[PDB]
This record gives C-alpha cells, sequence and structure tokens, in this order.
C-alpha cells in the first residue's frame, strides 16, 4: 500500500484552522473490524513521533479536542480547529490495514508578527586561538520572517570564503527564529586585521543592523 | 511506566552489519508485537518491519525496501527487541526507533503505535570517529547572550545542555552544518546580567558516537 500526504508543509497564524490530507493505495477499511487502520502521529523537532488519532477519528489519552481525524476507504484528513504555538511539527499518517506504511508528512509551520534580530558578535576565545583558529560568531537572535541577511566586513571589506550559516527551528513559544553566521579564519589570517564587523539584513529595516569589534581591545 | 530505549547506534563503515537492540519495561512484553521504524535526517519516516506476539508465533514481516536485508528477533526473557542490519549503505543513515505495536490477543487493543523510544542515529560511512571540541562564546545591558561554538565533530549528534539541565530558559540551538567532512553548531542562551559572571553558567556538549562528554565554563574576558 502507497500512502500519500499533501501538502508537503503550510504556514498559518495562530488560531487560524488547518487541514491536512493522506490518501492510500487501497482501502484501509477492515471488514472484519469495521475500522479503518489509519493513525495520525505528530512529530516534534528533535523528539520522537507522538500518537494523536488511530482508527481514523479517536483521539488517544491525553490529545486536545483541537485535533480531529476523519475520513474514511482511500481519503482521510488530520484537522486542526485552532493551531497554536506548540503545534510546529511534521504531521505523518499511518495504514496498518496491511503491515505498514507511513505517509510522506505535513510540516506546520507558524506565520506570525515580523520581528526585527537581537544581534550579537563574538570574538574567538583564547583556548581556540591556542589551538591554531578563530572563529568569529554574528548570532542573529527572534527574528521573523525567516530570510536573513549577513554581510561580514574585515577592515572595511567585505569578506565572503569562510563563512557559515545556519538557522534553528522555529520556536515552540514564540515561532521566531534565530541564527549564526561563523566566519572562521586561521589564527594567523585572523591576527592580521583589526576591525571585525557583521551586518545584519532583515525585512524589519532598510539599514542593516551592524555590530562590530577590534581585535586589540 | 513504559520504557522503549535503542542501543548501538553510531558509525558503521560501508559494507559492513550492526546489531541495534531496544530493552523495554513497563508491560507485559510477550503481548505486544514490535515494529522498527527509521528516519533520514531530514526525511520521512519508514516502517521497515515487526515481529509478532507470542499468540501468534513471534512472527516477522518485513518492508520491501529491506526485504532479505533487515532482521528482526526478539528475547522474550529479557524483553529486548533487536534489529539486525546487514550490507549497510549511507541510504540506510538514519535515526532507528523501537515501537509498541499492537496486543490483539489479550488486554487493550487498539491500532497505533502508543510507544516510542528516543531512537538512535546511525551512519554509513567510511570517515573517522572524532569527538568535538567546545569553545566559549562571551562578548567583547540587564541581559546577556553567552554560548558555546561546537565544532570538529563526527558523526553526529552532539546535544547541550546548560547547568547539566537547570538552564532551559533562552536556549537556542541551530542546526549543525557539514564542512570539509565535519559537523559543527552552536548553542546560546540569554539570561540576566544579574546572574553571570555573578554566578555560574557551564553548558556540556555529548557526542554519543564517541562516549564523550565536554564541559565548558563560561568565563568573563
Ligand atoms: C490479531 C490480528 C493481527 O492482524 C494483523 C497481522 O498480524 O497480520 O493483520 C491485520 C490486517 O488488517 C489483516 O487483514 C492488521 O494489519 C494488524 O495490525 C496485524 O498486522
Ligand atoms: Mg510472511
Amino acid at each position: 500500500i502507497v500512502m500519500t500526504q499533501s501538502p508537503s508543509s503550510l504556514a498559518v497564524s495562530a488560531g487560524e484552522k488547518v487541514t491536512m490530507s493522506c490518501k492510500s493505495s487501497q482501502s484501509l477499511l477492515n471488514s472484519r473490524t469495521r475500522k479503518n487502520y489509519l493513525a495520525w502521529y505528530q512529530q516534534k523537532p528533535g523528539q520522537s513521533p507522538k500518537l494523536l488519532i488511530y482508527w481514523a477519528s479517536t483521539r488517544e489519552s491525553g490529545v486536545p479536542d483541537r485535533f480531529t481525524g476523519s475520513g474514511s476507504g482511500t481519503d482521510f484528513t488530520l484537522t486542526i480547529s485552532s493551531v497554536q504555538a506548540e503545534d510546529l511539527a511534521v504531521y505523518y499518517c499511518k495504514q496498518s490495514n496491511n503491515l505498514r506504511t507511513f505517509g510522506g508528512g505535513t510540516k506546520l509551520e507558524i506565520k506570525r508578527a515580523d520581528a526585527a534580530p537581537t544581534v550579537s558578535i563574538f570574538p574567538p576565545s583564547s583556548e581556540q586561538l591556542t589551538s591554531g583558529g578563530a572563529s568569529v560568531v554574528c548570532f542573529l537572535n527572534n527574528f521573523y520572517p525567516k530570510d536573513i541577511n549577513v554581510k561580514w566586513k574585515i577592515d572595511g571589506s567585505e569578506r565572503q570564503n569562510g563563512v557559515l550559516n545556519s538557522w534553528t527551528d522555529q520556536d515552540s513559544k514564540d515561532s521566531t527564529y534565530s541564527m549564526s553566521s561563523t566566519l572562521t579564519l586561521t589564527k594567523d589570517e585572523y591576527e592580521r586585521h583589526n576591525s571585525y564587523t557583521c551586518e545584519a539584513t532583515h525585512k524589519t529595516s532598510t539599514s542593516p543592523i551592524v555590530k562590530s569589534f577590534n581585535r586589540n581591545e | 511506566e513504559v520504557m522503549l530505549v535503542e542501543s548501538g547506534g553510531g558509525l558503521v563503515q560501508p559494507g559492513n552489519s550492526l546489531r541495534l537492540s531496544c530493552a523495554t519495561s513497563g508491560f507485559t512484553f510477550t503481548d505486544y508485537y514490535m515494529s522498527w521504524v527509521r528516519q533520514p535526517p531530514g526525511k520521512a519516516l519508514e516502517w521497515l518491519g515487526f515481529i509478532r506476539n507470542k499468540a501468534k508465533g513471534y512472527t516477522t514481516e518485513y518492508s520491501a525496501s529491506v526485504k532479505g536485508r533487515f532482521t528482526i528477533s526478539r528475547d522474550n526473557s529479557q524483553s529486548i527487541l533487536y534489529l539486525q542490519m546487514n550490507t549497510l549503505r549511507a541510504e540506510d543513515s538514519a535515526t532507528y526507533y523501537c515501537a509498541r505495536d499492537i496486543s490483539p490477543s489479550y488486554g487493550v487493543y487498539y491500532e497505533g503505535f502508543a510507544y516510542w523510544g528516543q531512537g538512535t542515529l546511525v551512519t554509513v560511512s567510511a570517515a573517522t570517529t572524532t569527538a568535538p571540541s567546545v569553545y566559549p562564546l562571551v562578548p567583547g545591558g540587564s541581559s546577556v547572550t553567552l554560548g558555546c561554538l561546537v565544532k570538529g565533530y563526527f558523526p553526529e549528534p552532539v546535544t547541550v545542555k546548560w547547568n547539566y539541565g537547570a538552564l532551559s530558559s533562552g536556549v537556542r540551538t541551530v542546526s549543525s552544518v557539514l564542512q570539509s567532512g565535519f559537523y559543527s553548531l552552536s548553542s546560546l542562551v540569554t539570561v540576566p546580567s544579574s546572574t553571570w559572571p555573578s554566578q555560574t553558567v557551564i553548558c556540556n556538549v555529548a557526542h554519543p558516537a564517541s562516549k564523550t562528554e565536554l564541559i565548558k565554563r563560561i568565563e568573563p574576558r
């Protein structure tokens, strides 16, 4: 049996209703038990999946009213009446009428009001420098939306090589993102220059947020 | 209290084999079918197979994708489930979960995986197991943001805790990045300036594949 889910992902604002679909290539209705063998699981980032709905429409112990499973045969749906911040997760349907098969999942994301990042810059530690490396980190905290740009400048000149960027998952409490931008040099590279600057550009303003430091301080 | 705990994860060379274990307690083991599920990083869950309960004769079934390559068995005296993996390739790199399946022959029967283990990460690579280096992130107002930069480890994953788990609010941990065969990430925490440096802030960085934990106390410049 092939399971297919839709959409692959979607974003809604808190308080809004959401509908996700799950289709199977064969009927999941067991004629003997007269039940649809389809389950919905919730998997939050970094966590194991958690059973929400079984037999297509029955809610597992502890799961809130807000989650409703429906459908029969080959077409199934998971409805969330009012999505909240804790709902950030991928939702998987799973047939168990013939062995078991998981759908491809639907990622639920949250839309929220735009928010500017708080920007911090961190010079390299002495223990890294001692080992001959110099990582400079620009941290952008609690912003939205996700897309954001960091420009690095050394002694006033832009620097593109040696930079790595990485985002957090959407925050389960306030729906914001954070990201780090790391410029990695050798100790010698680092000690050849003085001024280190990172500029954060985000839709929350025309002007970039600029943070800097001087190696000789 | 139902418990499922997977072990045996880590780095394995391509072509080699690996046995996973899943220790259980808090229920009558022999009453339940037991399933294995895996999940490649950033991908969907995939059911691999199950072994049935005692009433059904502990018979095994598997998905097409792993038929003839993955094998399942159970020690009914110790209540331990196993997954035997053979001829592993990079595509098999994934988190492997065990899950309690149905008990249709005694007690409460409903179709679903009521309990799951925490999962164990297997990565199939010809590379080298290397513990991370941990560096403090400290500034050059009413709040201060600190953290640890974790670099040069392999394979995944690492977990970062603050003050041995006692500092949990305002924690941000960015996803790992792979560059030149090594992983790195950074974890940061924001606390009131009245708490640091006047009080202790420490990050604990655990790297399961090397059985290593590193501590880094955050000190002022
Ligand atoms: C006591 C019946 C067990 O029946 C099993 C089984 O073992 O094979 O089969 C059931 C099918 O619906 C039968 O058509 C379910 O898949 C069930 O989960 C289980 O896999
Ligand atoms: Mg068979």
